[PDB]
RNA sequence: AGGGCUACACACGUGCUACAAUGGCGCAUACAAAGAGAAGCGACCUCGCGAGAGCAAGCGGACCUCAUAAAGUGCGUCGUAGUCCGGAUUGGAGUCUGCAACUCGACUCCAUGAAGUCGGAAUCGCUAGUAAUCGUGGAUCAGAAUGCCACGGUGAAUACGU
């Protein structure tokens, strides 16, 4: 990775000496990266999930995994077991990677970007945000889009605290307004 | 990871318009070009009235 | 709209009352059949009743509404609605 | 092929395509395409980075895009906060500009509600 | 004095503009008729992207002004797309008339770019310089035509028959 290089050199001093932690373990880690696609259209044609399982593995780097309906729900004609969604984990080399890919070319691609809000924390620490769209993404090709998907991502972090976790993705100089 | 099921995830080349060069792996295949980046943007550099409008055609 | 070389265009008679409401310190509210003048900043923060046809409503003047008539924050019509 | 975060078709001739962007018709993309020393029957696949760079400086120049809905969205709202006959013609969904109600007006009352 | 005749779930009549390539846009360049003008028509020159502004001739007119006709023709481009079609709607900025353009003017500039891809049942005009299409002028009128009245340009098809 490069920006776990970055953390482990600055991030972990600065929110040390600002939060008055005894211990190293005590700082706040990125310890994974989720990013899924609500592909529900799926229900119409299967080839949808392909699409959007091609199109996340394209911005992720790894192949996606195919997530089902946990029940049958009557308001969507989903059965328990209907493919609905992709997901990937990333941790590691990877998720750093895409930290960075995502930090410093995708959301400069965001349409009116003005900023991520501080308020998407869950209330433990953890940040998710959406995007309208993939092309933000330049792994994504735009002369090729077959339709045009968003996706979730979520960063979980070993942040007890919405305060904590704004702090260490702050670091990083996540744009928040 | 497992072998064979992944996207070809290569280290590519990125360079923006303002001179940023990045070099990164990415699953694209060929390099890229990209207009702006996280350091030419109006909102990471934080760049992103009605008695003046009435006054602007109203010189006394 | 009114040349810009002419100036803006308001009624003598209202000018001279709003000069007076704010000499006065006044805030009793104006009233006026004047919808054609313009509202002034030193028209901010009285209360100009402005006559619609039948009835003067009150008009608190913001900063906004300076450059507009006054005949614009009165209607004419009334409607309601067809089939209510 | 990429400006103010739109793309713009790479087939077109330059004058054509510049008006993609929200906020630039045909004489801003003339007097864009002037200030930029680039012809206007250039298509803008044919075109350097640098020219496209060129580009988006002077696109820089004009409120476009976002920018410009905003701008258009906040003169309506104080427009219909204010109260004013042209504010409520706007919550209306009425004609602003002092056209005929009887009859016509239909783009902005839409298609025909029947009694 | 201010408001209304300008309202707006809706139904009809008469029109205008379109839906494009027999076209749109750009550059160049031909050929009319009729008419109006003194609180009027207003040139040239200067300023403004423009509507216009300033200065200011001439003309009560076969003399001066309104006032370059447009379609057309040549060259280029667009290449069948809701588009370089369409120009509604709306935001901003203005001009002029007029004591005064909020209700409720016309026009300009920048931006916006809706419906519409030729129209169900039904139904209208036209037999020749007609229809169709293209501009031009006048009355009313401070300002305010897609209406009305008038003028030329290009210029068809068809009529066996009752
Ligand atoms: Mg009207
Ligand atoms: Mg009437
Ligand atoms: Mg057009
Ligand atoms: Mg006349
Ligand atoms: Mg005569
Ligand atoms: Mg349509
Ligand atoms: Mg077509
Ligand atoms: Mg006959
Ligand atoms: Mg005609
Ligand atoms: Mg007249
Ligand atoms: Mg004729």
């Amino acid at each position: 990775a490069k920006l776990h290089d970055y953390y482990k050199d600055e991030v972990v001093k600065k929110l040390m000496t600002e939060f008055n932690y005894n211990s190293v373990m005590q700082v706040p880690r990125v310890e994974k990266i989720t990013l899924n696609m609500g592909v529900g259209e799926a229900i119409a044609d299967k080839k949808l999930l392909d699409n959007a399982a091609a199109d996340l593995a394209a911005i992720s780097g790894q192949k996606p995994l195919i997530t089902k309906a946990r029940k049958s729900v009557a308001g969507f004609k989903i059965r328990q077991g209907y493919p609905i969604g992709c997901k990937v984990t990333l941790r590691g080399e990877r998720m750093w990677e895409f930290f960075e890919r995502l930090i410093t070319i995708a959301v400069p691609r965001i349409r009116d970007f003005r900023g991520l809000s501080a308020k998407s924390f869950d209330g433990r620490g953890n940040y998710s945000m959406g995007v309208r769209e993939q092309i933000i993404f330049p792994e994504i090709d735009y002369d090729k889009v077959d339709r045009v998907r968003g996706l979730d991502i979520t960063i979980t972090t070993t942040a007890k605290s919405d305060e904590e976790g704004r702090a260490l993705l702050a670091a990083f100089d996540f744009p928040f307004r | 990871m497992k072998k064979d099921i992944h996207p070809k995830y290569e280290e590519i080349t990125a360079s923006c318009s303002c001179g940023n060069v990045m070099k990164i792996r990415s699953t694209v295949g060929h390099d890229l070009n990209l207009d702006v980046c996280s350091k030419c943007h109006p909102f990471f550099t934080g760049k992103q009235g009605r008695v003046d409008r009435f006054n602007k055609r109203f010189n006394i | 709209p009114r040349s810009l070389k002419k100036g803006p265009f308001i009624d003598l008679h209202l000018l001279k009352k709003v000069e007076k409401a704010v000499e006065s310190g006044d805030k009793k509210p104006l009233r006026t059949w004047s919808r054609r003048s313009t509202i002034f900043p030193n028209m901010i923060g009285l209360t100009i009743a402005v006559h619609n046809g039948r009835q003067h409503v009150p008009v608190f003047v913001t900063d906004e509404m300076v450059g507009h008539k006054l005949g614009e924050f009165a209607p004419t019509r009334t409607y309601r609605g067809h089939a209510a | 092929a990429r400006i103010a975060g739109i793309n713009i078709p790479d087939h077109k001739h330059a004058v054509i395509a510049l008006t993609s962007i929200y906020g630039v018709g045909k004489t801003r993309s003339k007097a864009i395409l002037a200030a930029a020393g680039i012809a206007e029957d250039v298509k803008i696949s044919e075109l350097s980075e640098g020219q496209i760079d060129t580009l988006r400086d002077e696109v820089a120049k004009f409120v476009v895009e976002g920018d410009l809905r905003r701008e258009i969205s906040m003169s309506i709202k104080r427009l219909m906060d204010l109260g004013c006959y042209r504010g409520l013609r706007h919550r209306r969904g009425l004609p602003v500009r002092g056209q005929r109600t009887k009859t016509n007006a239909r783009t902005r009352k839409g298609p025909r509600k029947p009694i």
